[PDB]
């Protein structure tokens, strides 16, 4: 007996990985869509973290900048 | 009948492991990655990201503040 509990442990990891992609809640998806829906939810967080990383840069310069007009006075 | 099409949701089935596969940087092309190894890394990662976007957002918003603080206290002392 090993080929029933491979394929258990299969049909768990769609469950947990179908019920961590928020566009898939209350979705009794199938198995392509589920990961589908999840490589297309990697790609749009991927970019939406860069964007954000790129904001906090800038809002970094702007502090520095702020602080050293600050400092001068 | 049944038969081409059950082989043809099984192809596409493949392709959709190996693009989520794709995506992973810890199983990038890894060729021999099993489906329950991609499901669960997928997983991790997935969550690994939801909780970057928490921290930047927070890191965001600290920084936002740390800003308007910064031009109260300018505009406070070019008026004094």
């Amino acid at each position: 007996a090993l080929e029933r509990k491979r394929r258990d442990h299969i049909k768990d990891s769609f469950h947990s990985l179908r019920d961590s992609v928020p566009s898939l809640q209350g979705e009794k998806a199938s198995r392509a869509q589920i990961l589908d829906k999840a490589t297309e939810y990697i790609q749009y967080m991927r970019r939406k973290n860069h964007t954000h990383q790129q904001d906090i840069d800038d809002l970094k310069r702007q502090n520095a900048l702020l602080e050293q007009q600050v400092r001068a006075l | 009948t049944h038969n081409v099409l059950e082989r043809q949701r099984r192809n596409e089935l493949k392709r959709s492991f190996f693009a989520l596969r794709d995506q992973i940087p810890e199983l990038e092309n890894n060729e021999k990655a099993p489906k329950v190894v991609i499901l669960k890394k997928a997983t991790a990662y997935i969550l690994s990201v939801q909780a970057e976007e928490q921290k930047l957002i927070s890191e965001e918003d600290l920084l936002r503040k740390r800003r308007e603080q910064l031009k109260h206290k300018l505009e406070q002392l070019r008026n004094s």
